[PDB]
């Protein structure tokens, strides 16, 4: 996390950390969605060119830090995620070998409903990005940073990658003062807004990619988590 | 999940976090 800040203890419960099992290396983040199941970027799994394939005894996840270390059991990746082009349908599910004991520092996000878009998928609203990702282009403790969500033909324009209907872009316009993005170790993780109707954190996004690390005129890109809640729904059944 | 988005040091305690303050405004406008 670029331009944030340490974050309070306890204030992301559901922040999971993928680490390589062999050398130990932080991966990517993730989130806690219930007991069982863990959600990501899929490219965090899999990117062909990188020579990426990972299996479910490669990783091994960190939840609270207290802190449970857990071995995944299956992982799903979305069939038509698009690696070549754009990162398009960037989503995978994680299933923990077992439910996790939860606690005050290990709790789940909620998935948000047609209402709740609606009523937080706005320009200029704000959300909330979370990782153990590089400060620059190490953190100690979690970092959190507070980016507004930006409009559609904005992005569109700050880029030449094809931008899809599946992701959106956020962050703050050159001049607009404050600063701040995710970096490299960050993605996966959550873009999580809070809601005004139930006082209840959702999972909005999950950190996808960008045009390097908090630069002026670019944006991180982020998969839209509403739009594929179907298929999040689809592979629980 | 019917617990889910309440934090248990946060939510479950009425402490609100350090920059909460920030996202609810950009809310209004
Ligand atoms: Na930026």
């Amino acid at each position: 996390i670029v331009e944030g800040q340490d974050a309070e203890v306890g204030l992301s419960p559901w922040q999971v950390m993928l680490f390589r099992k062999s050398p130990q290396e932080l991966l990517c983040g993730a989130s806690l969605i219930s007991d069982r199941w863990v959600l990501t970027a899929a490219h965090c799994l899999l990117y062909p060119p990188w020579d990426k394939n990972f299996t479910v005894d490669d990783l091994l996840v960190r939840i609270g830090k207290v802190e449970k270390i857990s071995m995944l059991d299956k992982i799903y990746i979305h069939p038509r995620y698009n690696w070549k082009e754009n990162l398009d349908r960037d989503i995978a599910l994680l299933k923990l070998k077992r439910p996790i004991e939860l606690s005050d520092y290990i709790h789940p996000v909620c998935l948000p409903d047609k209402q709740t878009a609606a009523k937080l998928l706005h320009a200029g609203f704000k959300g909330r990005v979370t990782g153990w990702g590089n400060r620059r282009e190490q953190p100690s403790v979690l970092q959190v940073v507070n980016l507004p969500l930006v409009e559609r033909p904005v992005c569109k324009a700050s880029t030449r990658i094809r931008i899809t209907d599946n992701m959106f872009c956020a962050g703050y316009k050159p001049g607009e003062g404050k600063r701040g993005d995710a970096c490299e170790g960050d993605s996966g993780g959550p873009f999580v807004m809070k809601s005004p109707y139930n006082n209840r954190w959702y999972q909005m996004g999950i950190v996808s990619w960008g045009e390097g690390c908090d630069r002026d005129g670019k944006y991180g890109f982020y998969t839209h988590v509403f739009r594929l809640k179907k298929w999040i729904q689809k592979v629980i059944d | 999940e019917a617990d889910c988005g309440l934090r248990p040091l946060f939510e479950k305690k009425q402490v609100q976090d350090q920059t909460e303050k920030e996202l609810f405004e950009s809310y209004i406008e």
